[PDB]
């Protein structure tokens, strides 16, 4: 049938699993709010890399405009649900 | 119906079954459309040549003619559908009824 | 009567043409050369081939 | 210089056939006589093989009419030598 | 493509449904199917769109088939008889495999699913010929083998088509699919009073071709392939709501109109054979027809649906269609009960 | 006329093979209507004896018919050995 | 056929072909001539529905010139008696069966 | 027997000489050896990529122009029959076919390779 | 033995149908139906047809060579598919096999197989005719009446293939 | 359905004609203009019985007649057919146009031995009349009684009475 609706809950377990997958990020010490910079030490190629996980998780693209202001899973979070309007 | 006519009806029987069964490939399938061809010829001449059915020795010859236009036309289609699609998969033909 | 499997259905276009598919196949790209008796020794002619 | 040829290897033809259908009687008379000895010696030998079957008649024919029906291959060369079988099945076929 | 083509390429799907009619020859009537084919695909990758090529796909692969079929019945018939004249088959296995074969032509469930495909797949004017030409051939050959045909076969193929016919025509909103379905429930009548009276079998087809151009044509004549589209009928031309509206209801089988004709010659036969639960069976399932039917006529004659703002600039315009014998055949396809007893010309 | 023979002339300077073409097919259809030894070309072959003659039963009223082949009756090749 | 327009302006289109006892090249004989012609003189105006009850005995022969299935199996059965026999060493073949 | 005892002569020989190449000489295996041949650079793309037919339409009409010889070989024996009027007007009408047949495709641009 | 010589083509005829009708790559499905195509002369030209042998062959040959050029084009994939690369194709090939395998063991140990219909196992050779033909060939005779005899024949399959031409102009033009 | 009757091993034997195809063909020509009457009247009943076991008596006069022509040969001339039969037995083909030479020899001595003459092309395939006192058969084909024909609707035709009678038409 079709596929199970995207939900707020749903959308944060997938990025919480991607990241937890990159092999940088301390499972430990990683929030849904963490900053990528300051708290898990990533550089910016770093985030990067995150980002095009993101694109490979979900399937749609990212530009580098909006790439840039995602610096924590949360934003990332907010961006996603923003762009397939799971408002929840 | 000696033994011979056992396996020349066992192969029709297996190109039957492999023109219902189509896996990917259209090519695939016409050439089992070709296989069925080639049986019926064989079984035909098998029993006119056994029994002097003299002018009967022609439908052989008429049956091959008929059986090349089927597969030339079966080439023509393959080659539009390959032209839309860029392959000769039955799945792409999914857009009727679906 | 709408269903669980004709959820994805779409209505036909209007006139019965579908879209054409955007590029599916590309040419067929070819090594021409060095070692080639017409590519005079020292020519990497790459070619791109449809037959 | 082709069509004069042809002519001649027509007239050569018509000879050479006439000379078949001279002889055609006596190679007629000779199968006829060499089927029926071959249908008996199966006979015999069908007499001394299914004495013992019971529901046997030796020699039945398979047909409602009384006809002369001409033998088939396995009708005349049932019981014989497989080298002689051969050749009458498919010597022809195989002479090159 | 050039007309002088056109025409030989119509010529040649009649002249291979021709041969069908006049051989006494199963390799002729083979060659009559052969022909018949070739010519077909052409009309119906007229367009050159990808639903046109599948159509034309599936159109191939299941009338191939289908005469691999019908030649192996002739083998079979030759090595069991020796002959090849077009009479009763002298095989049960050969009876099997050309009454399947020719089911598989006629779109017969459960050889059906290509019907709603292909129908939908190619324009109205080559559906018209899918749907009604292309029935002469195959009906011609099971009208003169009808005594070595296995009755549990034939008539198991007619309640299937019957029901899948009338089941499947509910779902539909595209004319070219309810068509289609319709062709598939009207061939199990025809071969369901096949044993017992061919003649009612060939009134019955000739009936549902009239009726079936008739429903085509005036599909051709504003251009519509949809409900909806139909449905702007009645603020462009309101006669032919009426028209349509009569149309839709003969092919639904009530009196006193034509379509009732075949429906109601069918069951006496069947009955002067003591054959009562087939023939009740058959007449109250074929309301599943009449119901499809009649949300046609709710949405093109009987209610008034909203239009469009550009309707307007059709109104000064003239229909330049052709629609030849559409005013012949709206008269013949509602209006022919009264002359029943004519049904003996074709005996 | 003068234009009849500028097509010709066009199409043997443009296409000279395919002007031998249909001359030799246009004369394979036309001769044999016109040629006098279309006649004999089936008198040989009925005369080719692939079967057997096989004798009628004498009733005594068939005169025409040879009793013996080297009999003056019946069909004579004496026109194919002149040919 | 179902339109007889062969009948009605007397041309053979494909009636020449249908029965192997018909007219063939240079008088060429089918193997079952003679029970195919017997089958088809039987059954000639009568009907299918007479034939099939009256013109069994015919139609019984020419398929067993066809098929041959009554002949095999008597050769079957012969041929099996006789392996049985050799086999335990009972039956002497003679001379000419084996050479 | 005769042709089968040819046949199997023929091939047996050249299986011979085969299974010679390959023991008799010594061997040097590496996987540059071994490499598919494009010139001395490494092919981009597989070899069994899509190689488009350019003469495709042709290509079918062989089909249908290669079922002539076998209704048109039987034509030395047609020749030998007592109907030669009519053999001969069907042996024509065929031939004229395949030519209108090759007319039609010639005129219509069929036998262009498309570009 | 040389007395089975038709059977065993016709075994080798049944194993290159499950060739094709396995269905790998068309380039090993055309190679399958030049084998059967191949012993299918063979058969036909045992039971005393030479022209009909040699002209299906020949006939076949020229269309996988056009298939072959159409399969490159139309019908590839990177990694073509061989017998032994799919379980489903293999499983074709074997229940093929296996298949072909019970029925030649029952109809040579039995000498009798009952499938659908009644079959015999005493040798392709029994039913053979007895009596030698004249000066000629029967399917050379019956062949070249198709120009005499079958004029209707002529007629039909000659507009087929005139027919056949214009058609495949019209499918492919596309746009 | 009934035995199939068959001579015996006494009534098939007969001296039979041993020589080559060679010889055969070598005078088939003279051996069809002088054994003729016994040898048509064989074929006449062959193709009238339609039975080999019918014909056996005529059969053996074709043997006989074949026998005395070739003695005839070995009394006056044996030595140049001796020398025709080979030329032709050398040919593959058994061809008569590569011994041409040999065969005028042949000929002549048979003309002046024993009268004989070669028939002209086209002699041997003519269809000659064979008087035969041999009864002409009935029912060679063993053909049963047929069926008796349906009985053919006779009369004038005459209007259906009260039109179809179909339901309530009154026409
Ligand atoms: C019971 C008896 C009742 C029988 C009912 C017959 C009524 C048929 C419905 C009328 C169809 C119509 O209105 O035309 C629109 C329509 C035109 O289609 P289109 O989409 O507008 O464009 C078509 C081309 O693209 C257009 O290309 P183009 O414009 O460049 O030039 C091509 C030209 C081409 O002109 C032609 O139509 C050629 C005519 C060939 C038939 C010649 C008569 C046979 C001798 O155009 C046409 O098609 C003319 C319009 C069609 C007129 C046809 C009238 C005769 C048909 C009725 C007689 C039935 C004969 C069998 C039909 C063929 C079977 C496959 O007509 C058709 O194409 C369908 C042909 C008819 C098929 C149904 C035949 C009835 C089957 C039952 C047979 C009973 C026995
Ligand atoms: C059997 C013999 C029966 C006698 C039939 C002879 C008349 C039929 C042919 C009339 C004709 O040329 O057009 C047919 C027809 C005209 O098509 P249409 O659109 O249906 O005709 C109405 C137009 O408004 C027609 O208007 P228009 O402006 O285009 O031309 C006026 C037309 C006037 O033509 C008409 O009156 C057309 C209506 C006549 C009846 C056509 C249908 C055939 C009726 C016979 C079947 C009756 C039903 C069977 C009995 C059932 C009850 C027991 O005048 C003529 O064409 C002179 C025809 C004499 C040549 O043309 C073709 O199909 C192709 C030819
Ligand atoms: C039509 C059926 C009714 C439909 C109604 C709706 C019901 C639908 C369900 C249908 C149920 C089944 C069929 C109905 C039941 C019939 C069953 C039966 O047993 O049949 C026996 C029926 C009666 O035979 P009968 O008992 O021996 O004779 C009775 C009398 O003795 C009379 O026999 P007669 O020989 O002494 O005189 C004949 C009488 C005709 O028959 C009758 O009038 C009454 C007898 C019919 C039987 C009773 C049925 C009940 C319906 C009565 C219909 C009233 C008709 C009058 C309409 C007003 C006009 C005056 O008058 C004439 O027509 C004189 C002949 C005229 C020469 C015509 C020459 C050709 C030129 C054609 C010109 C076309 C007109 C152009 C107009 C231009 C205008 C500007 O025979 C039939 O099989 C024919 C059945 C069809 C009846 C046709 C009668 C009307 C003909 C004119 C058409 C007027 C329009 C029709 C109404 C439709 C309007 C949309
Ligand atoms: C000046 O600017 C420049 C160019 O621009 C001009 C250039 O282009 C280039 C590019 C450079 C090159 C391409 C190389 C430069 C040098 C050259 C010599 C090439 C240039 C031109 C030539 C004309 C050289 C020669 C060319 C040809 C075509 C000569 C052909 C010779 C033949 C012998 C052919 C005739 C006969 C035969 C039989 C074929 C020959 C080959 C064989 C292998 C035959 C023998 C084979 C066998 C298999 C033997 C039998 C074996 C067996 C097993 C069977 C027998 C045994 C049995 C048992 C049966 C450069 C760098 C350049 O700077
Ligand atoms: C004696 C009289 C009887 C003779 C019987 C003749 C038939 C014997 C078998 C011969 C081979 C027949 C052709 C093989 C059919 C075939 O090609 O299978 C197609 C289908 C393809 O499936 P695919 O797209 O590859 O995806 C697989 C995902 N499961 O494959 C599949 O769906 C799965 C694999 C199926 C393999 C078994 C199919 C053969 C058995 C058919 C029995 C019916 C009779
Ligand atoms: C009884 C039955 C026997 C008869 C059979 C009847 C069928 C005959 C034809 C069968 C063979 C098919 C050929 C028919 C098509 C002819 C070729 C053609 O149509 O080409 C069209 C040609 C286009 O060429 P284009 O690019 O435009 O440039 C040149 C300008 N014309 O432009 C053109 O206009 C073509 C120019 C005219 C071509 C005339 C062809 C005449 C063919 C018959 C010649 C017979 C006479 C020769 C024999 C005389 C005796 C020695
Ligand atoms: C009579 C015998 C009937 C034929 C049975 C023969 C067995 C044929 C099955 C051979 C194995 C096979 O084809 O795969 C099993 C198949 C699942 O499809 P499969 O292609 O394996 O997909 C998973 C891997 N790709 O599953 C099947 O299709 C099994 C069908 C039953
Ligand atoms: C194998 C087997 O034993 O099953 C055969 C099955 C039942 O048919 P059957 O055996 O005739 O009925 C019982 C009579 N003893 O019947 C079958 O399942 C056989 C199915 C074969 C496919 C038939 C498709 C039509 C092909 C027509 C050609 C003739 C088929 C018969 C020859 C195939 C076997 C060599
Ligand atoms: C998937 C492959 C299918 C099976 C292949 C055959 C082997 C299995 C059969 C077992 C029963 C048996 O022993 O049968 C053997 C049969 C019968 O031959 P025959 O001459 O009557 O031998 C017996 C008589 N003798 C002793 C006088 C010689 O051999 C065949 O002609 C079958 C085909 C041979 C293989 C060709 C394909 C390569």
């Amino acid at each position: 049938s079709d596929a199970p609706p995207l939900t707020l809950e749903g959308i944060k377990d997938r990025v919480l699993y991607v990241l937890k997958l990159y092999d940088k990020i301390d499972p430990e010490k990683l929030s849904v709010n963490s900053h990528f910079m300051k708290d898990l030490g990533l550089d910016s190629l770093d985030q990067v890399e995150i980002i095009m996980a993101m694109e490979d998780e979900f399937g749609f693209e990212i530009p580098d405009i909006d790439a840039e202001k995602l610096m924590c899973p949360q934003e990332i979070v907010d961006y996603i649900a923003d762009k397939k309007d799971v408002y929840e | 119906m000696s033994m011979v006519y056992m396996n020349i009806m066992m192969a029709f029987t297996v190109s039957l079954v492999g023109l219902l069964m189509y896996r990917s490939h259209l090519m695939s399938s016409l050439l089992c459309l070709e296989g069925m061809m080639l049986s019926l010829f064989v079984m035909a001449a098998l029993t006119i040549l056994n029994s002097h059915f003299t002018l009967a020795s022609m439908m052989p010859i008429i049956l091959l003619v008929f059986a090349a236009c089927e597969a030339a036309l079966g080439l023509s289609l393959l080659v539009m559908v390959s032209n839309t699609y860029g392959t000769d998969y039955v799945q792409n033909l999914n857009l009727l009824q679906c | 009567y709408p269903t669980k499997e004709t959820a994805h259905w779409k209505p036909p276009p209007w006139n019965d043409v579908d879209p054409p598919k955007d590029t599916l196949v590309s040419n067929l790209t070819l090594n021409f050369g060095p070692q080639h008796p017409a590519a005079h020794g020292v020519l990497r002619l790459v070619m791109e081939l449809s037959g | 210089s082709m069509m004069k040829w042809n002519r001649e290897r027509r007239r050569l033809q018509i000879e050479d056939f006439e000379a078949r259908i001279a002889l055609m009687p006596l190679l007629q008379a000779e199968k006829d006589r060499r089927v029926l000895q071959m249908l008996r010696e199966n006979l015999e030998e069908e007499a001394t093989v299914m004495k013992d079957v019971p529901g046997w008649k030796v020699g039945e024919s398979v047909f409602h009419t009384t006809r002369w029906v001409t033998p088939m291959m396995g009708e005349l060369y049932g019981l014989r030598a497989s080298e002689e079988v051969l050749s009458a099945t498919y010597g022809f076929i195989w002479y090159t | 493509m050039n007309p002088i083509i056109f025409i030989i390429i119509l010529l040649t799907i009649m002249l291979g449904t021709i041969i069908v009619m006049i051989s006494s020859h199963w390799l002729l009537v083979w060659i009559g199917f052969e022909m018949n084919m070739l010519a077909i695909i052409p009309i119906m990758m007229k367009n050159h769109n990808p639903r046109a090529t599948e159509a034309s796909t599936k159109y191939f692969l299941t009338q191939s088939t289908a005469s691999m079929l019908l030649m192996m019945a002739v083998i079979i018939n030759l090595m069991f008889s020796g002959q090849w004249t077009v009479m009763k088959l002298f095989n049960p296995m050969a009876s099997m495999l050309m009454t399947m074969a020719l089911a598989m032509k006629l779109g017969m469930a459960p050889f059906h699913f290509w019907v709603p495909e292909v129908t939908q797949g190619i324009p109205l004017s080559s559906g018209l010929i899918l749907l009604t030409w292309q029935k002469l051939a195959p009906m011609s050959v099971l009208y003169q083998i009808f005594p070595s045909i296995n009755l549990n076969l034939i008539l198991t193929l007619s309640v299937l088509s019957i029901l899948i016919g009338g089941w499947g025509g509910l779902n539909q909103t595209q004319l070219r699919k309810i068509m289609a379905y319709s062709s598939i429930a009207h061939m199990g009548w025809m071969t369901a009073v096949l044993p017992y009276n061919p003649t009612m079998t060939l009134l019955n087809l000739i009936i549902y071709i009239i009726m079936t151009s008739t429903m085509f044509t005036m599909f051709m004549a504003n251009s519509t392939t949809t409900t909806l589209s139909l449905s702007h009928t009645w603020n462009k031309t309101p006669i032919m709501t009426v028209l349509i509206l009569a149309t839709l209801l003969s092919m639904g089988g009530l009196p006193p109109l034509s379509g009732f004709m075949p429906k109601w010659m069918i069951i006496q036969e069947m009955t002067k054979n003591n054959s009562i639960i087939l023939p009740t069976f058959m007449a109250i399932t074929a309301l599943l027809n009449l119901y499809f039917y009649m949300r046609l006529t709710y949405s093109t004659t009987l209610t008034m649906f909203p239009s469009t703002n550009n309707m307007k600039m059709k109104w000064q315009f003239p229909l330049m269609k052709k629609m030849t014998f559409l005013p012949t055949m709206v008269v013949l396809s509602t209006m022919m009960l009264p002359l029943t007893p004519m049904l003996s010309v074709l005996e | 006329a003068e234009r009849v023979a500028a097509f010709l002339k066009n199409v043997w300077a443009k296409e000279p093979v395919l002007v031998a073409s249909f001359a030799i097919a246009g004369l394979a259809v036309i001769l044999p209507t016109l040629s006098p030894y279309t006649k004999y070309s089936l008198m040989i072959n009925r005369a080719t004896p692939y079967n057997y003659p096989v004798p009628l039963r004498d009733d005594g009223n068939m005169p025409d018919v040879p009793s013996h082949p080297q009999d003056p009756q019946g069909p004579s090749l004496e026109w194919l050995k002149r040919l | 056929p179902f339109f007889d327009v062969q009948k009605r302006l007397g041309v053979d289109l494909d009636r020449w072909m249908t029965i192997q006892s018909a007219e063939q090249p240079h008088k060429i004989p089918s193997r079952c001539h003679a029970f195919e012609k017997e089958w088809i003189e039987c059954a000639h105006g009568i009907g299918s529905i007479r034939a099939e009850k009256e013109c069994k005995i015919e139609f019984e022969d020419f398929r067993e010139c066809l098929l041959r299935q009554k002949t095999m199996k008597r050769l079957h059965a012969i041929r099996r008696q006789r392996e049985k026999l050799i086999k335990e060493g009972k039956y002497t073949p003679p001379p000419h069966h084996s050479g | 027997m005769n042709l089968m005892l040819a046949l199997l002569t023929n091939f047996t020989l050249a299986t011979l000489l085969v299974i010679i190449a390959f023991w008799l000489p010594q061997l040097n295996v590496y996987s540059e050896k071994t490499s598919p041949y494009e010139c001395g650079f490494d092919p981009m793309g597989s070899a069994r990529l899509p190689f488009s037919m350019k003469f495709f339409l042709v290509a079918i009409t062989f089909l249908l122009f290669d079922l002539e010889i076998a209704l048109l070989l039987p034509l030395p024996w047609a020749s030998q029959t007592a109907n030669l009027n009519t053999m001969l007007t069907m042996a024509l009408f065929l031939i004229i076919l395949l030519a209108v047949s090759l007319a039609y495709e010639w005129t219509q641009k069929g036998l262009e390779w498309t570009e | 033995m040389m007395l089975y010589i038709v059977f065993i083509l016709s075994v080798i005829f049944v194993m290159g149908f499950v060739g094709f009708s396995s269905k790998p790559s068309p380039i090993y499905g055309g190679l399958g139906l030049i084998v059967s195509g191949g012993v299918g002369c063979g058969i036909v030209l045992n039971f005393g047809g030479s022209f009909l042998g040699l002209m299906v062959f020949l006939i076949y040959l020229g269309g996988m060579m056009v298939v072959f050029g159409y399969t490159t084009a139309m019908a590839t994939e990177q990694y073509p598919e061989i017998w032994l690369s799919n379980k489903a194709v293999l499983g074709a090939f074997v229940t093929g096999l296996l298949m072909e395998f019970f029925m030649v063991y029952y109809v040579l140990k039995d000498k009798e197989v009952e499938v659908v219909f009644e079959f015999n196992g005493l040798g392709d050779w029994v039913i053979y005719d007895t009596g030698d033909s004249g000066f000629f060939s029967e399917e050379a005779m019956g062949i070249a009446a198709l120009y005499s005899y079958g004029t209707w024949l002529v007629i039909v399959t000659g507009w087929s293939l005139l027919i056949g031409v214009v058609v495949i102009m019209e499918i492919t033009r596309g746009n | 359905p009934g035995i199939v009757e068959l001579p015996s091993l006494e009534d098939l034997k007969v001296q039979e004609v041993k020589v080559s195809s060679s010889v055969l063909k070598a005078a088939a020509h003279h051996y069809g203009a002088q054994c003729d009457k016994p040898n048509k009247e064989f074929m006449l009943c062959r193709w009238e019985e339609k039975d080999p076991r019918r014909c056996l008596e005529e059969g053996k006069l074709v043997n006989q007649c074949a026998l005395e022509f070739f003695r005839q040969i070995k009394r006056h001339c044996a030595e140049p057919f001796t020398e025709y039969w080979t030329c032709i037995d050398y040919s593959g083909l058994q061809l008569f146009r590569r011994c041409r030479k040999q065969q005028a020899q042949f000929d002549e001595c048979v003309l002046d031995k024993l009268g004989w003459v070669r028939p002209d092309l086209g002699d041997l395939s003519k269809v000659t009349k064979v008087k035969t006192d041999r009864p002409l058969p009935e029912n060679p084909y063993h053909s049963r009684a047929r069926p008796e024909p349906n009985p053919e609707v006779e009369g004038d035709l005459k209007p259906a009475r009260h039109g179809s009678r179909l339901f309530f038409w009154t026409m």
